């Protein structure tokens, strides 16, 4: 036995020496040296200093550049807002708590920081799915005589919020729960304890199938059809050097988007699957945060891939950052 | 497809 249970938490450290304390009441310097909490605070500072400007500037240039306010760009703005939910609802709170050594805001603040951190990551998750669906519908033209408009773009954003609420609200009402994870400074969905009072097992399964398998299949199918459509069109039009460049660029971006999506959620998939299955084991609190590293950093590199590598957005941002001329 | 690839920000 290598954990300590409480009414609303689970510290991954044995209490056979009597030093384990509540993560809501006292610093947790027995599961990690104080400098590791400082490095945890240092990494939260990095995500804030990089994640906020790049994501805020995306909303700013859209206000300034009329050509960016198109329906196909709504879901990109929804991506920037979701990243900001991760920055302020999660990153800033964790920077604060890590400087204390424990989660100072108690169980109520744990549900708050856990709801908005899960909501932010899920909106960004499903925004990448909706973006693939729209790009597949627009380019592959799978429906007969259909034009993507403003009402379809709004429903695409509303669909992400509904999927995120269908993913962060259940822990607040008794399906799974929010508890401090790893070094006990940030809160998330419980998959380290089989808390039968809230049915953690059926939620983790519903979490894995509906909110990871379904998104992964949809993204692979849509972008798979897109690369097929583009390569087919260019093959039937090899006299156009521009169409040959487009086929290469589109293929290169699809590989980058799919690989980045895997780097984001696959470590969180397997490592949390192992912690869930091989439960009650001697999970290092440092080992807990290995999947959280790749997923949380997506608040920084999703804007780089989906905004900064977009020609229309990058030109408007260079103009705005360079005082108005470039 | 060149026009639709620009609309979705892929080219
Ligand atoms: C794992 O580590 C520790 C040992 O298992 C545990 O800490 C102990 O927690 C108990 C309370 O559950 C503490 O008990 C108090 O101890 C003080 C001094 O020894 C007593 O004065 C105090 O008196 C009590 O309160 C009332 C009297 O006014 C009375 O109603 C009670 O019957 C009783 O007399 C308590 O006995 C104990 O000191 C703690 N020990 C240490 C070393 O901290 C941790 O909580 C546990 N970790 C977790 C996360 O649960
Ligand atoms: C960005 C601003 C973050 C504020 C950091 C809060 C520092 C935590 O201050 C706490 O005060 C306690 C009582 O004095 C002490 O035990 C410790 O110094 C510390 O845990
Ligand atoms: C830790 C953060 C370091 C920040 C370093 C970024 C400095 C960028 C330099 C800005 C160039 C100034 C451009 C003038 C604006 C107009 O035009
Ligand atoms: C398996 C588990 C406890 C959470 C899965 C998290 C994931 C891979 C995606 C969440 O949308």
């Amino acid at each position: 036995m290598n954990g300590t249970e409480g009414p609303n938490f689970y510290v991954p450290f044995s209490n056979k020496t009597g030093v384990v304390r509540s993560p809501f009441e006292a610093p947790q310097y027995y599961l990690a040296e104080p400098w590791q909490f400082s490095m945890l605070a240092a990494y939260m500072f990095l995500l804030i200093m990089l994640g906020f400007p790049i994501n805020f500037l995306t909303l700013y240039v859209t206000v300034q550049h009329k050509k960016l306010r198109t329906p196909l760009n709504y879901i990109l703005l929804n991506l920037a807002v979701a990243d900001l939910f991760m920055v302020f609802g999660g990153f800033t709170t964790t920077l604060y708590t890590s400087l204390h050594g424990y989660f100072v805001f108690g169980p109520t603040g744990c549900n708050l920081e856990g709801f908005f951190a899960t909501l932010g990551g899920e909106i960004a998750l499903w925004s990448l799915v909706v973006l693939a669906i729209e790009r597949y519908v627009v380019v592959c033209k799978p429906m007969s005589n259909f034009r993507f408009g403003e009402n379809h773009a709004i429903m695409g954003v509303a669909f992400t919020w509904v999927m995120a609420l269908a993913c962060a609200a259940p822990p607040l009402v008794g399906w799974s729960r929010y508890i401090p994870e790893g070094m006990q400074c940030s809160c998330g969905i419980d998959y380290y304890t089989p808390h039968e009072e809230t049915n953690n097992e059926s939620f983790v399964i519903y979490m894995f199938v509906v909110h990871f398998i379904i998104p992964l299949i949809v993204i692979f199918f849509c972008y798979g059809q897109l690369v097929f459509t583009v390569k087919e069109a260019a093959a039937q039009q090899q006299e156009s050097a521009t169409t040959q460049k487009a086929e290469k660029e589109v293929t290169r971006m699809v590989i980058i988007m799919v690989i980045a999506f895997l780097i984001c959620w696959l470590p969180y998939a397997g490592v949390a699957f192992y912690i869930f299955t091989h439960q009650g084991s001697d999970f290092g609190p440092i080992f807990m945060t290995i999947p959280a590293f790749f997923a949380k950093t997506s608040a920084v590199y999703n804007p780089v891939i989906y905004i900064m590598m977009n020609k229309q957005f990058r030109n408007c941002m260079v103009t705005t950052l360079c005082c108005g001329k470039n | 497809i060149l026009e639709n690839l620009k609309d979705v920000g892929l080219f």
